[PDB]
């Protein structure tokens, strides 16, 4: 478990430290002739994912607060281009908005009066360090569920006690250290 | 090609009649006519005037001193010497490659000798250039065929648009008329290798010491694939090394190979070292073979000979320790190894043929000699599958090759043979040592700061300096001894900002603030970053450009000196931002940027960051194929640790590549992010001084981003 | 056996070479857009790693 | 991918591990093969040929040598509609005029608009029949596909240092022919063409003997590319 947990700890801090709220378009790399775009990686997953707004509009003769956008349909208009379509309230079909890049890195949402609207996604341990972890939890239980029935043995002499519990000890202090 | 000297004056009108005769008649038929002073000003005519076809003098003045001095500038360079009755040779004079034409003081039958030497002349220009030259340049004068390709047919659907005879008149007539394609029976093709191209082949290799060689039309980059494509099936395993070239990215794409890394050793400068004898073991090879997944025996090995900086290697240890059947040596930047005594048993081509094994070289063309661009050649020392290895060569050239590269590809082989082509590569190699001494000179006559080059203490021997372990100038931990050479052509500028130890000071001047200085008056700078520099010293290079190159380096310590402004030194770098670059003086800048280089600590975050190597989790060609698909997504810059890249990163400072596209930055790879991180935080305070990284684009933050594949 | 199948080998080819006039050996030339020339052998007539040629005129090698 | 295709097609099929399907051209007997009969491009003919193939799918790209070596429109007007290909390649290699004239309208992948899920991919050569220096090429894109992965093709071929002497060249083909001034070329090549055929003829009855002969169709009075009809007997195909 050494080799194990020792690599798991050692990937989780690796993955704590790649991560009010607001959205940052990110480009990527290759030789485009225009520019193309993408959403956030590992920080966003559900198919029909929502987005804020700071300041309001008045987009089809009506407020909105929030605004979703289709995952299948934004991985399309971010490379291969075109016109997006994009539901209001999360209710009705998806309306044609005229979204744009902005020159900050953001998603400008514009009108029939040409006023600015920067988007913002919502604020929230990795999904792949938790399913490595209680598989490695659950494995050192079953290891220290027989050492904690058979340590009654006469034929054991007292000092090596204090080597093999302590060495059981340590392992468990770690993984309970990263689970924090 | 039209000077004619007449050296000397007799006296008497017997002999100096015939040359006043002979005055009017070489003028009817376009020739320059110079009448030098003593035996010193006719060695002045052929090293600075290179169009000299003709000499006369008298034979019975001059025997001795003249015959010999010329012998060693050219060979078949005519000799127009007029004899007397009592004349003879001397028993001095037969070891020499001389063409001496006699003549005699005959009154009226000047016309005829003008006929002789205009025929003499002719006889000299189909000599001295090759069979593929003189076929294209007598083609145009009489070959006139019709209903062939291209469709300008030497320019004449240009003549019938308004458009089209402004772009005729640019270049000329024997411009256009020398593009021609395989429509020529006369000339043969280059893809069939037949005719005046099959001599075309045996000629440049013969001259480059080399059993055969190729004429690739498409620049270095495509040499460097072809080879590729040869020693490396699909499944096997290639030696490539760390410090490779863009061309050498995208070869390792296109084959499903698994290629293994070397480690390159390096300095605190930033001067590229090289990779350590011990690699090259049969013991250190196989066991990176278990320990990397799908890896068989290495049949093919790639090694950068010499690197971007110039630092050569010991090809006698390498042809015998390394033992790979397919050994190469990307000699695209020393295309010169061959005729000079200092440079014998350094390259691949010096020696004889291994047994079992064979060089591979790209040599450059276009780069550090003279010829058009997209040129390229490929030394082939051995015995290699011609029948397979010419197949790599039609996949990335067309049918229809264009005849004016080739025309100036073999135009530089035969630029190099006869003294006049060894005085070529000696000459750069005097002006670069005579460079190297007026650094030193001007460094403690002045008084204050000055530039010091990358030398040896003890530079008065005229060869290569070798990297030895008992020295302090290179700054290389355990480095091993007669290996390591420098390259005298290739002056490394050394600005004053760190220490002999490899730490930093309290004064010091980062060389981009020199590098924009110099591109003010002209020079361009090759190689710059931390406080190092690189020219570039071929046969091209006069004594005007290198001359002038030391009157810029001492106006920018004047400048300094008496604290100038940005606006009265930098006027390119004010037209950028003139609000942020108004109040600054070239003292405040120069102290800003160097407090900044020890606060984000530079060369300990650099030579850190490239001596792990990141984990390479699959071959780079399965890279590849997940982008096809449309399976690639972006993360941050910080979110880049731990995912495939798809991009090769090539940071500016220093320009060597960082993660391969297909390998993983693991924990253990900590200096990596450390110096990626450095630069981002340096170049986003002052303009012009912008990050340079080929796979971080800018974005309106700060933090930059990259490109990774999907899980 | 291996030395007495030999001696039937032997006695086979010899046959076989006096009337080597009838069938020749023929390598291509091709070329079109090519260098040099290819070179081959026998093609599925020798089912095996190691095939057997004969010759006209003996000759004395080695 | 055609079946007259060019030997730079050859070398294609041996570097991507893809299965080819092969038409069937019409030909006569003069050694002039004609073109791709309209049945090949149903649905029912192409489907036909994917199962009798081993390992073969559902074909994503089409290559059409438009014209021949010979010189021989098609007809895109039915094989953008027919052929239902999302990538369907004119082999543009011999006709770089067919925009400067209004008897070309509608016979290659660039006359018209843009097709509906589909697009249009020419490799119209430079340096075959216009004006500009050797190894020189187009390659014209005709919709909304993916830029980025058919870019990374372009520098594995490519050097990183391209000759500019031909790059001027390059694009001034395209500047020679722009304007009524360069409208003229052409019409002016059809017309002494035109002219040509026309002293074949005139030197053919009024000789005394043999004379050579023009595979044209009797009518050449008109300026227009002539159809190839079924009821003529100059084409000879069955
Ligand atoms: C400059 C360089 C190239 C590119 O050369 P081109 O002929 O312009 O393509 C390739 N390899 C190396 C090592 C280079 O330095």
């Amino acid at each position: 478990m050494l080799t194990r947990l020792g690599a798991i700890v050692q990937r989780h801090l690796q993955l704590q430290q790649q991560q009010k709220t607001a959205l940052t378009v990110i480009r990527l790399g290759g030789i485009f002739s225009r520019r193309q775009q993408y959403q956030l990686p590992v920080n966003v997953t559900a198919s029909t994912l929502t987005l804020l707004l700071q300041k309001p509009l008045k987009l089809h003769d009506m407020e909105v607060v929030h605004i979703s956008f289709e995952r299948s349909a934004l991985e399309q208009w971010l490379s291969k281009g075109g016109e997006i379509r994009g539901k209001l309230n999360g209710i009705g079909f998806a309306q044609k908005l005229n979204l744009e890049v902005d020159s900050a890195q953001h998603l400008v949402v514009r009108d029939v009066s040409l006023q600015g609207s920067t988007l913002a996604l919502p604020g929230s341990l990795p999904g792949e360090i938790k399913q490595q972890l209680e598989e490695l939890e659950s494995d050192w239980r079953k290891q220290h569920a027989l050492f904690s029935e058979q340590q009654k043995c006469l034929f054991i002499p007292g000092d090596w006690l204090g080597r093999i519990e302590a060495s059981l000890q340590d392992v468990g202090a770690q993984i309970r250290q990263a689970q924090q | 090609m039209n000077v004619i000297a007449i050296l000397n004056h007799m006296g008497v009108y017997f002999k100096e009649e015939p040359i006043r005769e002979l005055h009017r008649a070489l003028e009817r038929l376009n020739f320059q006519i110079v009448y030098p002073n003593d035996r010193d000003d006719l060695l002045k005519l052929i090293e600075n005037n290179a169009r000299l076809c003709g000499v006369i003098f008298d034979w019975d003045k001059y025997n001795l001193e003249l015959c010999e001095e010329i012998s060693k500038m050219n060979e078949n360079l005519p000799l127009y010497a007029f004899a007397n009755t009592y004349s003879t040779l001397d028993v001095s004079l037969n070891d020499l490659r001389l063409q001496i034409s006699f003549f005699e003081y005959a009154l009226g039958a000047a016309e005829d000798i003008a006929n002789k030497i205009k025929q003499t002349t002719d006889e000299y220009i189909n000599t001295i250039l090759p069979p593929l030259t003189k076929a294209l340049f007598k083609y145009v004068r009489e070959g006139k065929y019709t209903f062939c390709t291209p469709g300008h047919m030497g320019g004449t659907a240009f003549q019938k648009s308004p458009v089209g005879s402004l772009f005729y008149d640019f270049f000329g007539p024997n411009t256009m008329k020398s593009d021609i394609s395989i429509s020529v029976s006369e000339l043969g093709s280059l893809l069939d290798h037949s005719g005046p191209h099959k001599e075309a082949e045996q000629y440049i290799a013969r001259v480059f010491n080399a059993d055969r060689s190729y004429m690739v039309t498409n620049g270095t980059s495509t040499a460097n694939k072809i080879v590729g494509m040869y020693s490396a099936p699909a499944g096997s395993t290639i030696l490539i090394d760390r410090n490779c070239h863009k061309s050498l990215t995208h070869l390792m794409m296109m084959s499903d190979v698994t290629p293994i890394y070397f480690r390159p050793t390096r300095n605190a400068y930033g001067i590229l070292g090289g990779i350590p004898q011990s690699e090259f073991q049969h013991a250190t090879i196989a066991k990176r073979v278990k320990e990397t997944p799908n890896a068989t025996w290495p049949v093919h090995a790639v090694i950068t000979n010499s690197t971007y900086d110039g630092l050569l290697y010991n090809t006698d240890f390498i042809k015998k320790t390394l033992d790979v059947k397919s050994i190469h040596f990307d000699s695209a930047w020393v295309p010169y190894t061959n005729f000079s005594p200092i440079y014998e048993g350094k390259c691949g081509m010096s020696g004889g043929r291994v047994e079992g094994k064979v060089i591979y070289e790209t040599q450059s063309t276009h780069k550090l000699l003279a010829a058009f661009s997209q040129a390229s050649m490929i030394h082939v020392k051995g015995d290699v599958n011609e029948e397979t290895f010419n197949e790599a060569y039609m996949m990335h050239t067309t049918t229809s090759p264009h005849y004016g590269i080739v025309a100036s590809t073999e135009t530089a082989a035969a630029m190099m043979k006869g003294n006049a082509g060894k005085r070529l590569i000696n000459g750069s190699i005097e002006r670069a040592i005579k460079f190297r001494k007026e650094i030193k000179r001007l460094r403690t006559e002045s008084d204050g700061w000055f530039f010091d080059v990358w030398q040896p203490d003890h530079i008065d021997t005229t060869e290569c300096w070798p990297l030895r372990s008992d020295s302090t100038w290179h700054g290389f931990k355990n480095i091993d001894n007669e290996h390591m050479y420098l390259d005298p052509i290739k002056v490394t500028l050394l600005t004053p900002g760190m220490e002999k130890d490899g730490t930093m000071s309290d004064f010091g001047i980062p060389a981009s603030i020199v590098a924009k200085y110099l591109d003010e008056h002209g020079i361009v700078v090759e190689k710059t970053g931390p406080y190092n520099l690189l020219f570039l010293f071929s046969i091209g290079i006069d004594k005007t450009k290198a001359l002038s190159l030391l009157r810029a380096l001492t106006d920018f310590k004047r400048a300094f000196d008496l604290n100038l402004r940005v606006k009265n030194m930098l006027p390119s770098l004010y037209r950028e931002d003139p609000e942020f670059y108004e109040n600054m003086r070239i003292q405040e800048l120069a102290q800003n940027i160097h407090k900044l280089i020890v606060h984000h600590n530079l060369p300990d975050l650099m030579y850190r960051a490239f001596e792990v190597l990141p984990t390479m989790v699959m071959t780079p060609y399965a890279a590849f194929q997940k982008e096809l698909h449309g399976m690639t997504e972006e993360v941050y810059l910080d979110e880049m640790v731990g995912r495939i890249n798809a991009n090769m990163i090539l940071p500016y400072p220093p320009g060597v590549p960082l993660v391969m596209p297909g390998e993983m930055i693991t924990e253990e790879s900590r200096p990596v992010l450390e110096f990626l991180q450095m630069l981002c935080e340096i170049g986003a305070h002052y303009p012009g001084f912008e990050t340079d990284i080929h796979g971080a684009y800018r974005q309106a933050d700060g933090r930059y981003t990259v490109k990774v594949l999907k899980e | 056996m291996l030395t007495r199948l030999g001696a039937i080998v032997q006695r086979h080819l010899q046959l076989q070479q006096q009337q080597s006039d009838k069938t020749a050996l023929t390598v291509i030339r091709l070329g079109g857009i090519f260098s040099r020339r290819q070179q081959y052998q026998l093609p599925v007539n020798v089912t095996a790693s190691t095939l057997t040629l004969l010759l006209q005129k003996p000759l004395k090698l080695h």
